[PDB]
């Protein structure tokens, strides 16, 4: 019941409260995914079909 | 009949209005009703595979976890107020002091959150075993240096600030803040081109990024860390109780009231990469 | 862990989307048979060059960036993005006029166009492709 | 304070209070307007 | 504040 | 992960046990109110 500084005089009653959420170092989430063309695909591959030339008028 | 005019006093007792810029509105304020606070951060990270079709995938790493314990100190101030004053001074002195003691506390712990040392008070980030950036360890804050001693760089000035920015990590720079005292921010603003025009153009943002004008960091000295920068939303953790518990003391000072009030607060650095500093040595 | 493994994956494939090679992982656009712009073929990406080797152009600096913009096609420049690592973007920002004032003025947009600070492209080397630009919505 | 665990916390200062008295003077101006003008000059001279 | 004797407190 | 685990504190505080029987239950317990209780005992016999 004495001071909270030294352990023997009731310093073992203070039981430090931990975090609510385990934090972490926060690394770069800049991944080009938010600027590229994200396509859902449930397959083995994906096949874009682009046009390398054009018509004439 | 000059004794009939009885000058009307104020409605509200005013006061000098001191700097409320306390880093509390930019740091990570955490409610805690305990003796301490324990952040649990991750100093490393995992590894990824790109496993082949026939690989029989093996083990990978796992982020080892580093605890920092917040001390969560107490802070008290104790004015001595006379009982005769508190009964005859129709301005409400009790709520005036509690409105004024709180403004001292939010002004006292601004030194604790930034330039506080270890004992009995939170360590601000300035006293956290500074390491020059590039050899960045975990248990230490990074800094870049300027070059010349008592000023910014001489030949190419204003480049010690921009690399301080671009060494803070691309994720941390998303919501960061400069921290200076108000007499260094003049010496930054006084920098000018070869033409005599000063080059940097309420929030007093600098290079777009917000600037918290603190009042605790040293100025441009020989080896001072005058300019701070980083993401204080992850870098610094403030732990506190959200009240200002007042105990009036009618008994010790017998003709006095002796307000004893104490809110208790703690907090030190949380993410060592989320703050970079500026040394002026070399 | 599932909140942390996902943050590694979105950090691991950022190297795949940009500097990934062919085997077992996506090829980012850096390893796609670079061709100098003007002789632009189909199965290859264009590039412009700077001039001097380990830095930007010496006499007229900052003109290797603006022609990189105006060789991207008028339709693609409508919603494009610069891509650099965070240590090159300093060396871009450190460029200055003859007066000592640095010339380029959250999104950290450059010449108005948005900039995605990646963390995978090389810095200013002898023959590195340090600065990327274009319409990644179609590219 | 930043009082230690075993400190027996002592007194502290208290903001001494300074009064400034506003004098609250009066200010007057007195134009002289003719009664003949105020009755025949349909612009409302009083509120003007 | 302090005493009611001297004004400035 | 050793920081991620924390012990249970307890259900309550315990203590070493002490002796209870204290001569209070065998002696004469007299409820008194003034500052002092006075017994009046005669020192010697009648001596007839």
């Amino acid at each position: 019941a004495l001071n909270s500084a030294v352990a023997a005089e009731g310093g073992y009653l203070v039981d430090p409260q931990t975090s609510e959420t385990i934090r972490g170092v926060l690394r770069s989430t800049a991944s080009l995914r938010q600027i590229a063309s994200v396509v859902n695909v449930e397959a083995t591959s994906f096949d874009v079909l682009v046009d390398k030339t054009d018509m004439g008028s | 009949g000059g004794y009939l005019v009885d000058p009307q006093t104020s409605e509200t007792i005013r006061g000098v209005l001191r700097s409320t810029a306390s880093l509390r509105q930019i740091a990570s304020v955490v409610n805690v009703e305990a003796t301490s606070f324990d952040v649990l951060v991750d100093k490393t990270d995992m590894g990824s595979g790109w496993a082949s079709e026939t690989a029989a995938l093996s083990e990978t790493a796992t982020p080892q976890i580093d605890r920092i314990t917040i001390p969560l100190h107490e802070l008290a101030a104790m004015p001595k107020a006379s009982q005769r004053l508190l009964d005859d001074s129709a301005f409400d002195i009790e709520t005036w002091l509690a409105n004024r003691i709180a403004d001292k506390f939010a002004r006292a712990e601004a030194a604790a959150f930034i330039s506080g040392d270890g004992v009995d008070k939170p360590t601000g980030f300035l006293t956290k075993t500074k390491v020059a950036n590039g050899a960045w360890a975990w248990g230490s804050l990074g800094y870049v240096a300027t070059g010349a001693a008592g000023d910014f760089a001489a030949v190419n000035a204003s480049d010690a600030v921009v690399d301080l920015v671009y060494a803070l990590g691309a994720e941390y720079r998303a919501n960061a803040s400069f921290v200076m005292n108000s007499k260094t921010a003049g010496a930054v603003r006084k920098m000018k081109d070869a033409d005599g025009r000063f080059l940097w153009a309420e929030p007093a943002r600098l290079m777009g990024y917000p600037v918290l004008i603190a009042e605790d960091m040293p100025d441009i000295a020989a080896n001072a860390y005058a300019i701070a920068f980083g993401d204080f939303g992850n870098g610094y953790t403030i732990a506190e109780r959200p009240d200002l518990r007042v105990l009036r003391d009618p008994f010790s000072a017998k003709p006095h009231v002796l307000f004893y009030a104490s809110k208790r607060v703690g907090g030190d650095v949380s993410d060592f990469a989320a703050i970079k500093l500026l040394k002026f040595a070399a």
